[PDB]
RNA sequence: AAAAGGGAUCAAGACAAGUCAUCAUGGCCUAAAUAUUGUGGGCUAUAGACGUGCCACAUUUUCCUAAACAAAGAGAUGCAAAAAUGUGAAUUUUAGCUAAUCUCAAAAAAUAGGAUAAAAAUAUACAAGGAUUGUAGUCUGAAAUUCGACUGCAUGAAUAAG
RNA sequence: AAUAUUUUUGU
């Protein structure tokens, strides 16, 4: 079916696919399912044509996309022009939570960005 | 089975028979410093002091 | 203090508020764990980092934040000349 | 030093006997029994507690509902397996304080049990602050009396004829 | 299961309990006595030790329901101070027959015993003295652990 | 389970090869390779079903392809069995009776 | 400095941290009251905002000796600071060369 | 406790109390060689049943005078009475009075002694010092 | 929104407006406070 | 032929049917699980540390009334008292024996 | 750049949908290899309720066989696939209650018991014999065979309008 | 009862083995400084590379439910019941015990059930995993910025057993 | 009994 423009296959649970956007998690999914009475173990190709719709029109008035994106990667930003500590470790690619640099930073150097993945 | 509002009467009872604090909110009073027993003299005797030599 | 409920850690500091157009110098300071309270948003501070002072002008966008953030204390790593 | 305290035990001890006074039950009106620590010549924070315990039903002056009242103002001084209201007071610099304080204590229980205003008898005796044990004991049904050697013999031989 | 509250949400997101529930609520009241079967039947509820919650509510009526029939004054009664109990519960329970379950017989467990032997799967001379040694390892003659101790055995 | 286990000497056999020679087992080194042999197939089988009777009934299938002569541990036994019939003369090489006599 | 009295009082091991250690135990000792009102002040949330953000400011102007976790037991043998043992005011390496020669009464080798 | 009429039972072995210290051997970088320590603690305990309150204590008194080295006491003393204890600690004021007549010459000081101050904080830091700490 | 998260955590007595930070902060300073600036 | 160890039956208490057959095997081994009630009171250890030791308590107990069954219970073993012991950590060790991995260089 | 050494990186037809879920909820009532129990009698219409019949094991009818499984009155854990023919034995329990039944539905009265017990003692397979009397003598049985499956939140549940109730349709029609 | 087991101990000598940074000590050096006091910082930096550890890569694992069984140790520089409050860290308030008494305190694996599968490779079926980071809080403490330990929400990296 | 891969250096 389609949520948001998001397609999903029937074989696969509601309750996964509302996790797979930005921003849903355990609690937000589970009170949208609530909210249509679908049960949590609800696969796609159950759901009626008109319970989609308004599952599309319900995730349209909260924070699922870029939007949210936007309010993590502003909040790097700021720390880069506001010349802090937090900020240079991004923008260098190292640890940012006081973590020992004598070895083990990978992960680190592979996500901290001014432009995060998300 | 008994009334929250009804329990704390007998709450208070003892409060006013044990002489202890009523707080029924969970307010921070700071009492916490008041309880702990102050430790300064049992470190200041640490280092023996000189004796007759 | 980390715990909202007991306000922030707060130090005295020479903060005088002068008549318009005089000239105030900047704050020398080593109390880099003083929370950037609302009330100095404009004044410059000149942070100890261990050996130098590091300029600072505290804007809106730095309220709650230390002192100490803004200076850092030791040198990039840099590999290579 | 043996030879020193066979030398006590030979000619000092015998003379305890002269100053030894017989034990007598407490009588009616006993109804306190307080607890003092000693370290035998030792300076030990711990030496100025006293414990009291009482028995509710010790107070004669008291009806059934002031009884359990006082059990309720008690809390988790009261041990409703034993039956006994302990508590202890360590908070002043002397045993004597912390036994006058037990004292005067003790009778405010009293007086505010007698106080006719509210009896609690709503309030369920609370005793979440107990933990209860359970004893278990040998079966009676298996002593071996003349009579189970009898009911024994039966179902043995009932036995013998089901498989013959 | 159906005596406790349901893992269902509502739109509010709470809690549904279980004799809220269309079919759940058919079988309680068919089980209190309010749903009157003109033509008779039966209406049995079996418990479950396996995968099973604990109700306090249906715990208790149970001790009430075979207590009364035991002829004693005192029956167990509510802990005034706890608050797992269900109101529902106890006016569904309140008179319900119970029937407890406990091991069988010494004579029962024979004829189950010689129905395994003759089908080959219990190679063993069920006498007397057999018959209690298989009512002692199954605590008093539980059926389900005297099948572990002569079926699912790694000796036969 | 196979008969024969086969044990070398280091560095007897020519240019630092050894000298594999076969020797006897008892019954429980015996049926010990012949159990480990049965789950090193097992292990590499892919899942079936659910439940708690998932390897049990993995197995128990392999019990019924050995004894049905359908199984792969068949070629593991057979396999040394024939390192042992191409080694037999080995118990009396010129080696292991000639190792430091003749100085 | 100030802390640190004009005629030695120290009967053990003297060194430059033992006496630095002993000052800061007396420091503490005559400002524990003081010092345990404006903690009491900070966290009682009854009070008015002024009179604990006045309490917040009087305990930063505190001397450094004053406060109790500059305290750190030292060996009354050897003046060191690592590896102590509080039961006996030393380190773990005299504490063996005493407990073996008998001078640590009830210690024991253990053996089991 | 027999010649004072005292039925004593006992002595009972309570469990010994053991602490443990594991040091290394090495005053250094040797860490791979360490040794343990320990510190075992025997006691036993003797309880009076049916005893004369006061006689309890010409027990503990006696056992005092005449202590073994090397051993700690700690006893606990029980004693029954009766209510509206306040009254009694005072009633009992003249009859300790005369009993302390012949033991006042032990303590003797200057008239109006200066170096006490407040009587009740002289004693409660007196008493830490004594007992070094607490 | 820094500005605005601090008012509702440490309230509006620390946010200029327009009073602790007038007198606390300014009042406990003196000279020579700390040696070596 | 009634076995309650500590209050509650063989099967409330062991849910592990190798442990059933080992308390009682001194009964099982003679074959008179079915002419003797045993009330038995285990305290510490755990499932087959209480298990294996009513072996040994049931068997002593036997031979109170029938010491003739000492040479049966000898081959069925439950005379002999296993000393086995959880062996103590060791300095220098992870635990009992393991020791911490050596690097040659 | 790092210089040390990574790792490089480098079958069969897997199970229909249900097919797993199926495999250990299969409920096999019969064993080939198991000899047939001589003297081995069958239900009758009036055989749970005889109390002559207490320790006695009795064969289930092949017809009734099929009713119990239609309402999945088996399960898993019950050792059925061990025999040839499935047979449970009469036990004293089950001459009282399926004589309470008897007489509840003779004169239209309703008998409201709960089976509680211990654990594997047996209370679901009684349940069993009273659904077998049930089909012997012609009665309507409606069996829920697992009430976990109507609160565990893993069947569709839909409001009614105008009231507190919810109903569970893909169950209802099942 | 018994074919018992473990711990400690384990020499001299060599390695001019380690320690003049526990202590102690000879010679040689500093003595307005190679001594002493405080504030802040640093010892926590990070290209490459090496050691020990934790944990994970689902089918004998993890996950959900329940009415089993331990030992040892700790609390006068204090261990904290019960209750109430909070989703949680935790808070409010102290009953008792300075202890075979009171408290930390609850064992877990297990046993017995139940849920989930094309459980990652056919992309509309992307598994398990919990690193990285955002944000809101709590606890200790003048003080948590460099640089603390936990908690909630969100984010969701490598990793096919080497 | 007649078997035999290679394997340097150390102020
Ligand atoms: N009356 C009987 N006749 C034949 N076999 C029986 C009988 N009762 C029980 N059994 C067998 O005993 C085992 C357990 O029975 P059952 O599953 O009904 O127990 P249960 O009480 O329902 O368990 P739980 O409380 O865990 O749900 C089964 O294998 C069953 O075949
Ligand atoms: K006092
Ligand atoms: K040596
Ligand atoms: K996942
Ligand atoms: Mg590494
Ligand atoms: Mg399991
Ligand atoms: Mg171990
Ligand atoms: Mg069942
Ligand atoms: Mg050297
Ligand atoms: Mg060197
Ligand atoms: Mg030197
Ligand atoms: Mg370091
Ligand atoms: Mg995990
Ligand atoms: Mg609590
Ligand atoms: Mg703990
Ligand atoms: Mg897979
Ligand atoms: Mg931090
Ligand atoms: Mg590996
Ligand atoms: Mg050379």
């Amino acid at each position: 079916v389609f949520i948001l423009g998001v397609n999903f296959n029937e074989h696969k649970l509601v309750q996964k696919a509302l996790e797979s956007f930005y921003g849903l998690g355990q609690q937000a999914s589970a009170r949208i399912l609530a909210k249509y009475s679908i049960h949590p173990r609800a696969k796609m190709g159950t759901l009626p044509p008109k319970i989609v719709t308004a599952l599309t029109a319900e995730l349209s008035t909260m924070t699922i996309e870029n939007d949210a994106r936007r309010l993590v990667l502003d909040n790097i930003k700021r720390l880069r022009d506001m010349g802090t500590y937090r900020g240079r470790r991004h923008a260098m690619g190292l640890p940012v939570r006081g973590q020992q640099t004598r070895n083990q930073i990978a992960n680190a150097r592979k996500l901290n960005k001014i432009e995060r993945h998300g | 089975s008994v009334p929250r509002a009804r329990l704390l009467q007998l709450v208070k009872a003892r409060c006013e028979l044990f002489s202890t604090t009523f707080n029924p909110e969970g307010i921070r009073t700071g009492n916490k410093i008041l309880r702990q027993r102050l430790k300064g003299p049992a470190l200041a005797t640490y280092y023996p002091r000189k004796n007759v030599g | 203090k980390r715990s909202v409920w007991k306000g922030p850690h707060i130090v005295p500091l020479p903060i005088q508020r002068p008549e318009p157009g005089k000239k105030i110098a900047p704050i020398r300071t080593q109390a880099r764990s003083a929370t950037i309270l609302p009330n100095f948003v404009g004044l410059k501070f000149q942070v100890h980092n261990g050996k130098d002072y590091i300029d600072l002008t505290v804007t809106e966008e730095m309220v709650g934040h230390k002192l100490g953030e803004f200076s850092a204390t030791r040198k990039p790593f840099i590999w290579g000349k | 030093e043996f030879r020193e305290y066979a030398r006590i035990a030979v000619w000092e001890m015998p003379l305890l006997s002269k100053y030894a006074k017989p034990f007598v039950p407490p009588t009616s009106e006993e109804v306190l029994r307080f607890r003092y620590t000693t370290y035998m010549g030792e300076f030990h924070p711990a030496d100025r507690k006293v414990v009291v315990e009482f028995c509710p039903k010790d107070l004669r002056d008291l009806s059934e509902v002031q009884q359990r009242k006082l059990m309720k103002l008690a809390g988790p001084r009261y041990n409703p397996e034993k039956d006994i209201i302990k508590m202890s007071c360590e908070k002043f610099e002397h045993q004597a304080q912390n036994k006058r304080y037990l004292g005067d204590l003790i009778e405010k229980m009293i007086a505010a049990a007698k106080d006719p205003k509210d009896t609690f008898e709503d309030i369920p005796l609370d005793t979440r602050h107990h933990t209860f044990t359970k004893k278990i004991s040998f079966p009676k049904e298996w002593l071996l009396t003349e009579e189970r050697k009898k009911e024994l013999e039966a179902a043995r031989q009932q036995a013998l004829l089901k498989d013959a | 299961h159906i005596m406790k509250v349901s893992d269902y949400r509502n739109p509010a997101f709470e809690l549904i309990h279980s004799h809220d529930l269309a079919l759940v609520k058919l079988f309680t009241d068919c089980l209190s006595g309010a749903t009157v079967m003109p033509n008779g039947g039966a209406v049995l509820g079996a418990t479950t030790r396996g995968n099973s919650p604990r109700s306090a509510s249906m715990e208790l009526a149970i001790a009430q329901r075979e207590a009364e029939k035991a002829g004693e004054k005192e029956v167990p009664q509510r802990d005034p101070y706890s608050k797992k109990y269900d109101d529902r519960v106890e006016a569904v329970m309140k008179s319900v027959e119970i029937l407890r379950l406990k091991g069988v017989s010494k004579t029962e467990a024979r004829g189950l015993l010689e129905y395994w032997a003759a089908s080959g799967m219990l190679k063993k001379r069920v006498d007397e003295s057999m018959v209690s040694e298989k009512w002692t390892l199954s605590g008093n003659g539980v059926v389900g652990e005297m099948e572990r101790a002569s079926l699912l055995t790694m000796k036969a | 389970a196979p008969l024969i286990k086969m044990r070398g000497y280091k560095g007897l056999a020519g240019g630092g090869r050894s000298l594999e020679v076969p020797q006897p087992i008892p019954a429980r080194q015996r049926r010990s390779t012949a159990f480990k042999w049965i789950l090193d197939v097992v292990n590499k089988k892919p899942s079936k079903g659910s439940g708690r009777t998932m390897f049990a009934h993995r197995v128990a299938e392999e019990i019924v392809a050995v004894v049905e002569g359908r199984s792969s541990v068949w070629d593991k036994r057979m396999l040394i069995h024939k390192l042992g019939t191409a080694n037999r003369a080995n118990l009396n090489s010129p080696a292991l009776q000639l190792k430091g006599k003749r100085f | 400095s100030m802390f640190r009295a004009k005629k030695l009082d120290l009967g053990c091991f003297t060194n430059v941290r033992v006496l630095r250690d002993h000052s800061k135990r007396k420091a503490f000792l005559e400002a524990e009251p003081e010092r345990q009102a404006l903690r009491y002040v900070i966290r009682n949330t009854t009070l008015p905002a002024r009179t604990r953000a006045v309490a917040q400011l009087q305990l930063t102007q505190m001397h450094a000796y004053t406060r109790p976790t500059q305290i750190r037991n030292r060996c009354i043998l050897g003046g060191k600071s690592r590896g102590i043992l509080r039961d006996f005011k030393m380190t773990r390496y005299n504490f063996r060369m005493n407990a073996l020669m008998g001078n640590i009464p009830g210690v024991k080798k253990a053996s089991w | 406790a027999y010649y004072l009429g005292l039925p004593a039972f006992g002595p009972v072995p309570l469990p010994r109390m053991i602490e443990r210290w594991t040091v290394p051997k090495s005053h250094f970088i040797f860490k791979k060689s360490q040794e343990n320590f320990e510190r075992v603690t025997l006691r036993r305990l003797i309880q009076i049943k049916d005893g004369h309150p006061e006689t309890v204590q010409l027990w503990l008194a006696f056992l005092q005078k005449h202590a073994y080295y090397g051993i700690g006491m700690k006893a606990n003393v029980w004693e029954f009475s009766k209510l509206g204890v306040s009254k009694a600690m005072d009633e009992s004021k003249s009859e300790v009075e005369k009993l302390l007549e012949t033991r006042w010459e032990h303590l003797s000081h200057v008239s109006d002694m200066k170096g006490v101050g407040n009587f009740e904080d002289f004693l409660a830091k007196e008493r830490l010092r004594i007992s070094g700490g607490r | 929104g820094k500005l605005a998260a601090f008012r509702e955590r440490y309230g509006r007595g620390w946010d200029l407006d327009a009073d602790s930070l007038t007198d606390l902060i300014s009042g406990y300073a003196t000279e020579n406070m700390n040696p070596g600036l | 032929g009634e076995v309650l160890v500590n209050g509650k039956t063989l099967a409330e208490y062991f849910g592990r049917v190798h442990d059933r057959e080992s308390a009682v095997w001194a009964l099982r081994a003679t074959n008179r699980i079915d002419k003797y009630n045993v009330w038995v009171k285990v305290e510490g250890g755990g499932t087959t540390g209480q298990a294996e030791a009513i072996t040994l308590a049931i068997a002593k107990a036997l031979l109170a009334h029938e010491p003739a069954l000492k040479p049966a219970l000898r081959r069925a073993g439950c005379v002999t008292r296993d000393p086995r012991k959880v062996e103590r950590k060791k300095h220098g060790h992870v635990k009992a024996r393991k020791m911490p991995t050596w690097v040659k260089r | 750049q790092k210089l040390r050494f990574k790792k490089t990186k480098k079958s069969g037809k897997p199970p229909l949908p249900g097919e797993r879920k199926a495999y250990r909820k299969k409920i096999v009532l019969s064993n080939n290899n198991a000899l047939p129990v001589p003297g081995l009698e069958t239900l009758r219409p009036n055989d749970l309720a005889k109390q002559d019949n207490v320790g006695s094991v009795k064969a289930l009818p092949e017809d009734v066989v099929d009713a119990l499984r239609a309402m999945e009155a088996f399960k898993p854990t019950q050792c059925w696939g061990i025999f040839r023919q499935p047979s449970v034995l009469i036990r004293q329990e089950t001459v009282d209650l399926t004589k309470k039944m008897k007489a509840a539905g003779a004169d239209g009265k309703t008998i409201r018991m709960v089976i509680e017990g211990n654990r594997v003692t047996g209370k679901s397979l009684l349940l069993l014999q009273a659904m077998t009397h049930a089909f012997m003598n012609d009665w309507v049985v409606l069996h829920i065979p697992e009430a976990q499956e109507l609160t565990t939140a893993v069947t569709e549940y839909a409001p009614i309008e105008n009231s507190p109730l919810w109903t569970q349709p893909t169950y209802t029609l099942k």
